[PDB]
């Protein structure tokens, strides 16, 4: 919201910041004013760049940076591989060399040409897939649904710890 | 004023039904019965015979049954009438595919049951 | 989008047409004129399924016809605004591709056919195809074309056929 | 007042006539000069004196009460409406521009040499031929006229742009206002 | 450039967070938990942020520290929550007090509990002693300072002549309360009673005296 505009219609973004940035195979500051314009004509293709975004690409995200719009949606796609626990290393190096390697391919994703990337990626797909990377989505679903179990569990202590004090009281 | 992505129609697209493709042709069928039927009758439009040959081709379910076997599977899903015509008319092979063709779909279902919703739709389509 | 909806019509009964058969020969002339015209607000109609019900007959003065209001249950058909629908392509040129759906007939621009596709003179049937014959569209296809709008004359609606967007043309 | 209004009147008089641009400059001293002493020290003609005074009143810069007694008119120089009235003037305009820009990508598109009749995009059924591929006019099979102007190839406009930077100095002098001063 | 990505991605985060407008929000691990699933900011790379950060400027020759030093404050705000939230709190105020509305808002990260930060004191040195003039009673310290003390002694000293002669007044000369509460704060007859002893007690009193009030409102 902190934006100066967009880069056609860089009015909406001073009137009000409810607009938020539509992110796309292009990586754009795309504002919804705007989307509306792509829809009219084109239907899914970036107004200077022109790239076919054939699905119009369109999925909500809020940063005023774009770069930081980019980057975050690429992490998250890049996140589904490369999610095996560190403990299945025991080498020490290793447990950080491939979130080396994982932060570059994002950063290469950004920037410059993913086809490398995308090669690369369907190797780690035919291996991994066999046996580790399902076995890793597993872990991180249980991980996911016991934290938000903790969650409710210690709000449920704070709930009982504000009535039995209010039940001291009274009684 | 009216979308069919958004799911906005006028004021007379509400209460009237909502026909299929292969439900169609049966309809044009029974007339090309009745039309063998009371001879020396006026003659069927051009424009008539133009539907026939389009519905026809897009006639996914031969058989009268699976029509009906179908919309009763598509009536008990809480769907408007446009989006059962258009489902079944498309024939997307993924879930994804119709996500984009119509924005208004989004967020109604989740993205797995709506894979499901096409998957079962093929599996049917292929026994017939 | 074909929708069975009911029609509010009137017929103009030549007094000639009185005494036997007055009854079917409204409904026999109800068929003669719905059939074979469209009309913008309820688009093509195709047939009359049955006659709900029919009304009482109004005099004109001086005129000496009659008007019934007749309620009759017909299947219609009319192009959307922004919605995908299956085709045939009739005829192909250069500067277009014609094609029809049932009685609804579209006409495709240069400009709104991808960029990468381009128009085939040299083989003897007119056709568009690629330079890596990956997807060839050619008289007498099966095709998806997002329509534009809708827009109508003479009562008769054709539209612009749209392929920018993602899972359209053959297969 | 400040160096605020002083900027501001002294590059205000650029939109108007620079014969009222001296006599703007007059208000140098805010001492609401009278009619006749202006005729003293601006000494341009009564009618001219009197017609550059009304235009000057007329978009609310300046208030005249010229009261009975000699006659003595109320000169001023209203600077709390000045820089709202500047500001509503860009205001209006900006809007009227960025209109102009937006209602000048619509037209016809097509054309016929001879006949001259446009007829729309739409119409591209019934202008063109099932066989020859070139477009012809109805009521003369003989077009070939595609579109006078393609489209806004260019970007927006370079008179968006110009008006953004021809106005950074009329920018910048209102960011120089900066509500100086919270009064009435 | 990774680095940088990845104080970019907190920046951000922590920008959004601080824009966003609602009641004073207090969240310990929520806070890290909800940096790490919006964001993709582990805890454990986030751990050695202010290390890192150390590291790598020195790296880039700067000229001095102190123009970077917002983001060194940053970082050690970074690599804080990461390391420990147990006795801790992130606190959000979108709107600073003594203003109705302001463009200037403040996360505070205040601790709750000195026990955490004086641990390495007492546990590293065999003993130490906190000699205080005018402690509060010493009871309390334990329980706010984790630690055993071996001796809890009071000293008064003690003079041929009475050095101090402190004294309380509750009662004006109106017989009136006089207590300086948040409800009776408004009270004319307390603060004329407080004037009036005021200029008895300067009439009496040699030169020099010091006043203390409770707040500057
Ligand atoms: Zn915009
Ligand atoms: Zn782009
Ligand atoms: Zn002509």
């Amino acid at each position: 919201m902190d934006d100066q505009g967009c880069p056609r219609c860089k009015t909406t973004k001073y009137r009000n910041p409810s607009l938020k940035l539509m992110v796309n195979v292009c990586g754009h500051t795309l504002c919804e004013s705007c989307v509306d314009l792509l829809f009219v004509r084109g239907a899914g293709n970036c107004p200077e760049c022109g790239t076919p975004l054939r699905k119009s690409n369109f999925r909500v995200q809020l940063f005023e940076d774009p770069t930081v719009d980019k980057e975050v949606e690429i992490r998250k796609k890049v996140l589904k591989i490369y999610n095996k626990r560190e403990e299945d290393f025991p080498s020490l190096r290793e447990y950080n060399d491939f979130l080396e390697e994982v932060e570059e391919i994002v950063f290469n994703l950004t920037n410059n040409v993913d086809l490398d990337n995308t090669k690369k990626k369907m190797e780690i797909y035919q291996k991994e897939n066999k046996d580790v990377i399902q076995k890793n989505k597993l872990k991180l679903t249980r991980e996911q649904e016991e934290l938000e179990e903790a969650l409710e569990v210690e709000r449920q202590e704070n709930e009982q710890r504000r009535l039995f004090i209010q039940k001291e009281e009274q009684l | 004023e009216e979308d069919a992505s958004q799911l906005i129609f006028p004021k007379e697209f509400e209460t009237a039904e909502t026909l299929l493709n292969s439900e169609v042709h049966m309809l044009l069928e029974h007339r090309k019965q009745q039309n063998e039927s009371a001879e020396d009758e006026q003659e069927l439009s051009e424009v008539f015979m133009k539907t026939l040959n389009y519905t026809a081709r897009f006639s996914r379910f031969k058989n009268r049954e699976t029509i009906a076997s179908v919309r009763s599977l598509l009536l008990q899903k809480k769907l408007h009438k446009f989006e059962l015509a258009c489902l079944a008319n498309l024939c997307p092979e993924t879930a994804e595919e119709s996500k984009a063709l119509i924005p208004s779909l989004e967020g109604r279902f989740e993205d797995e049951e709506l894979q499901q919703i096409l998957d079962d739709i093929q599996t049917k389509r292929s026994f017939q | 989008m074909f929708y069975h909806i009911s029609l509010e019509h009137e017929i103009l009964l030549h007094p000639r047409y009185f005494g036997p058969n007055l009854l079917n020969t409204v409904k026999q002339k109800l068929f003669t004129e719905v059939e074979g015209t469209c009309t913008g607000k309820y688009g093509f109609v195709i047939a009359v399924t049955t006659i709900d019900n029919i009304g009482a007959g109004v005099i004109q003065p001086g005129r000496g016809f009659v008007l019934y209001p007749v309620k009759y249950k017909a299947i219609v058909f009319r192009p959307f605004k922004g919605e995908v629908v299956d085709a045939v392509v009739t005829q192909v040129n250069k500067v277009g591709l014609f094609t029809e759906i049932g009685p609804m007939s579209c006409f495709i621009s240069r400009h709104s056919i991808p960029s990468e596709m381009e128009f085939d003179p040299n083989s003897n049937p007119p056709c568009y195809k690629t330079m890596d014959e990956d997807i060839v569209i050619q008289q007498d296809d099966e095709i998806r074309l997002k329509i534009v709008g809708t827009r109508v004359d003479k009562n008769d609606i054709f539209a612009i056929g749209s392929l920018m967007d993602d899972y359209l043309g053959l297969v | 007042p400040a160096a605020l209004k002083r900027l501001a009147k002294y590059v205000i008089r650029g939109f108007y006539g620079i014969e009222h641009a001296l006599a703007l400059d007059i208000l140098i001293r805010n001492s609401c000069v009278k009619e006749e002493d202006m005729l003293e020290l601006l000494k341009f003609d009564r009618k001219q004196l009197r017609s550059v005074l009304n235009n000057l009143k007329g978009d609310k810069f300046i208030k005249c009460r010229m009261r009975v007694e000699t006659r003595h008119n109320y000169y001023f120089i209203n600077y709390r409406t000045l820089v709202n009235v500047v500001k509503y003037k860009l205001d209006h305009m900006r809007r009227r521009i960025e209109t102009d820009e937006r209602d000048s990508t619509n037209r016809a598109s097509f054309k016929c040499p001879v006949c001259s009749s446009t007829f729309t995009d739409l119409e591209a059924n019934q202008l063109f031929d099932p066989m020859t591929g070139t477009f012809r006019c109805t009521f003369c099979h003989t077009e070939v006229e595609e579109d006078e102007s393609a489209m806004p190839k260019k970007d927006a406009r370079t008179l968006l742009a110009r008006f953004n930077e021809q106005i950074e100095p009329i920018y910048a002098l209102l960011r120089e206002t900066e509500d100086v001063n919270l009064a009435y | 450039e990774h680095f940088l990505g990845f104080l970019r991605r907190l920046l951000e985060y922590v920008k959004w967070r601080l824009r966003v407008q609602h009641v004073v929000q207090e969240s310990p691990p929520a806070f890290l938990s909800g940096l790490a699933q919006r964001v993709c900011i582990q805890r454990k790379p986030l751990r050695f942020c202010a290390e890192r950060l150390r590291s790598l400027l020195h790296t880039l020759e700067i000229t001095d520290l102190a123009d970077f030093s917002p983001l060194t404050l940053l970082a050690n705000f970074a690599t804080l929550v990461s390391t420990y939230a147990k006795g801790f709190t992130i606190i959000i105020e979108p709107f600073d007090d003594r203003t109705p509305t302001i463009a200037n808002p403040i996360l505070h990260f205040s601790c709750m509990d000195a026990s955490l930060a004086i641990k390495p004191v007492f546990e590293r040195f065999q003993s130490v002693i906190i000699t205080s003039g005018t402690l509060s009673p010493l009871d309390i310290y334990p329980k706010i300072l984790d630690f055993h003390p071996v001796t809890m002694a009071t000293f008064t000293m003690t003079l041929a002549r009475v050095c101090l002669c402190p004294m309380i007044i509750g009662r004006g000369n109106d017989q009136v309360a006089i207590s300086s509460k948040f409800e009776t704060r408004e009270d004319i007859a307390v603060i004329r009673n407080y004037g009036n002893l005021l200029l008895e007690m300067s009439a009496v009193v040699p030169d020099g005296i010091v006043a203390f009030f409770t707040s500057y409102q």
